[PDB]
């Protein structure tokens, strides 16, 4: 287990702020600092149960 | 018989519509763009399906659309999809559900009815006419080379029915209700009572036909609100702009407007005069027979002592409007529902006409 | 409904009839000059 | 009163018989005699108001309905049923399929105008098995508004034929009249 701590190396995470879903298959947000992207999400989430205004992992 | 001939053809085209390479190409569509891409905003624009855009961050980067959607499609100054490379225009957006339209914007019903306005009339069909008729069965100007009565008024005092009329109308309506009130016209910032009055109006034209209701014009001269700048060189531009938005250039289109104060005295002529608004329509405080409309239609819809009799109310009060009434109406309802009590009594409306009224 | 009835059918034509190439031929202009 | 009815084949005469014995069999709680006037029921109740009969039992023909004058018969309340009406299409369509060329000259050669004779021509000519005129000739008398000028031109135009060029000489005799009707001709 203490092994795969490399992973903490992989990368980082970005928290953001959606604006909202919509069609096509992608949540449309605003992160942080920067601004607003629309961007896919992970496949184990809905697009559905992606509600507005909610912290999710980038 | 045909008729199934016809229903069947209906049918094929819905299923032509839905019957609606490629798959790579649409990839190639998707695999063009970018997996995420990135908001910005419109700046300029060139036939070069690319202009410099506009970003938070503020990079502006010289870019092409990636075409099958269009650069027409949007105005400089406006968000698009650009990729995180170039911050290519990746194609259009859609202007999100704004708070201006929201607030502006009342869906649901309005309620009441034209047959809830006991003691009324000539003021209703002069209002319905004007402004619900040519937008229903508007087919007679068209012929008379007439067109609609541009934008009407309501004064009076206080309860002679004016926003029940704004709304009768918004109850059996079929067009977008803004309903804008003058004292929110009022912010506390220099230069934004032209930004209002702009998106409102704004807001009206692009929704397409529709109604754009002021109640309370008044309000936006008779009162000077402490958090404010200008205090009054600011509120005239305010109405200005009203007064200009309301009225020349471009080509206003349909937008009816219909304004709700109660002293017409304080109204700016620039506003008053016709192109601006033509019909002026008054509403008296009721007498001995509307009131009756009024009571009755007021203490019909609920378990009143059959006893009474609404005349005693009527003949009660010297000038009390549509309201007042409505007050007593509903006094007696907590006086029946203090002592415990399905059916309301004398006192109760008494208790109420001297608990409302005189007090 | 007889002129009617030749409307929807005629229509209907293309509706049939559109389909058929669109069969057939399964970007450029601009995933070229993108 | 079951002997007179025997010979079932009559454009009319065997209506009020096949009325009254039927309502005499619908008033009589029956289903089988009653239809047995239904299909000879080419008129039953027309001007007056048809009972749970017509509504039943020439439908239940009526999809049943090369011609056999029960099923062609039966109709005949019907397509009336829908002249009586004056309004429009159904039975028609039910004659379109009937090939007589009785009937298509025998309906309806007054009553209904405008948009309403327009559209009983395409199916005059058209539909029918065969192709048929005669209603433009016979209906087509009378065309009070210009016999025929109003609802003809309608006519004249659409099927973007001709035949209907005498349909507008006929009516329209002023030269100037004509002479848009010469156009009109000529357009063609
Ligand atoms: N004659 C009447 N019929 C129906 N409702 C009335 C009548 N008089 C008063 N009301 C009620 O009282 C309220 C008075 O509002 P309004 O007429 O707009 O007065 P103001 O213009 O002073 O605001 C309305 O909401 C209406 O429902």
């Amino acid at each position: 287990l203490r092994e795969e701590l490399q992973l903490l190396q992989e990368q980082g995470s970005y928290v953001g702020e959606v604006v909202r879903a919509m069609d096509k298959k992608k949540v449309l947000v605003k992160v942080h600092p920067e601004g607003k992207f629309v961007v896919d999400v992970d496949k184990n989430i809905d697009i559905n149960d992606v509600t507005p205004n909610c912290r999710v992992a980038l | 018989l045909e008729r199934i001939k016809d229903y069947l053809l209906m049918e094929e085209e819905f299923i032509r519509n839905q019957e609606q390479k490629q798959e790579e190409e649409r990839s190639k569509v998707d695999d063009l763009r970018g997996t995420p891409m990135s908001v910005g905003t419109l700046e300029e624009i060139i036939d070069d399906n690319h202009a410099i855009v506009s970003t938070s961050v503020g990079s502006e980067h010289y870019v092409s659309i990636l075409s099958f959607v269009d650069k027409d499609l949007l105005e400089p100054g406006c968000s698009v999809l650009l990729n995180h490379k170039v911050h290519a225009v990746i194609g259009v957006l859609m202007d999100d559900t704004d708070p201006l339209v929201t607030v502006m914007k009342v869906e649901k019903a309005p309620q009441e009815t034209y047959a809830d306005i006991g003691g009324l009339d000539n003021q209703i069909q002069e209002i319905k006419e004007s402004v619900e008729l040519p937008l229903t069965h508007p087919e007679y100007y068209e012929e008379m080379g007439i067109k609609p009565p541009k934008g009407v008024i309501l004064y009076g005092p206080p309860g002679t029915g004016k926003t029940l009329l704004a709304k009768a109308v918004a109850n059996q309506t079929s067009a977008t209700f803004l309903r804008v009130v003058g004292s929110e016209l009022i912010q506390k910032y220099l230069g934004d009572g032209p930004k209002l009055v702009r998106e409102l109006f704004r807001v009206a034209e692009e929704h397409a036909p529709s109604i754009v209701f002021i109640d309370e014009i008044d309000a936006i001269g008779t009162k000077r609100y402490d958090s404010n700048s200008g205090g009054e060189r600011e509120i005239q531009r305010t109405m200005l702009e009203l007064l200009n938005q309301l009225d020349g250039f471009d080509s206003r289109g349909d937008v009816k407007v219909i304004m709700a104060t109660n002293r017409i005295e304080t109204l700016d002529p620039a506003l008053i005069r016709p192109g601006r608004i033509d019909r002026k329509i008054e509403f008296p405080l009721p007498d001995e027979k509307t009131k009756k409309r009024i009571f009755q239609i007021h203490t019909s819809r609920m378990t009143l002592a059959d006893d009474v009799t609404l005349d005693d109310l009527i003949m009660a009060k010297d000038d009390l409007s549509g309201a007042d009434i409505k007050a007593i109406c509903t006094e007696a309802g907590l006086m029946a529902l203090r002592e415990r009590r399905m059916k309301v009594t004398n006192e109760d409306f008494k208790k109420s006409k001297e608990n409302v009224l005189y007090k | 409904q007889v002129e009617d009835d030749i409307q929807q059918l005629l229509k209907k034509i293309n509706e049939l009839t559109g389909i058929k190439e669109s069969d057939t031929g399964l970007l450029a202009a601009d995933k070229q000059t993108l | 009163l079951k002997e007179i009815y025997e010979n079932m084949a009559p454009g009319e005469n065997k209506r009020f018989a096949a009325d009254i014995i039927s309502v005499l069999a619908m008033t009589m709680s029956g289903e089988r005699e009653c239809l047995k006037y239904r299909l000879v029921g080419s008129q039953e109740e027309l001007a007056s108001w048809g009972h749970e009969y017509v509504r039943h039992l020439a439908g239940e023909v009526a999809k049943e309905w090369v011609q056999r004058e029960p099923l062609l018969t039966l109709v005949k309340e019907i397509v009336p049923y829908n002249m009586a009406h004056n309004a429009e299409h159904e039975a028609c369509d039910l004659l379109m399929e009937i090939e007589q060329v009785d009937m298509l000259e025998k309906d309806i050669d007054e009553n209904a105008y405008a948009k309403v004779c327009l559209y009983l021509t395409s199916c005059v000519n058209y539909v029918p098995e065969p192709e048929n005129s005669a209603l433009l000739r016979c209906a087509l008398g009378v065309f009070r508004k210009f016999s025929r000028f109003p609802e003809a031109l309608r006519l004249a135009l659409m099927l973007n034929d001709m035949e209907l060029v005498e349909d507008i000489f006929t009516s329209c005799k002023d030269v100037v009249v004509q002479k848009q009707m010469a156009f009109m001709l000529g357009r063609h």
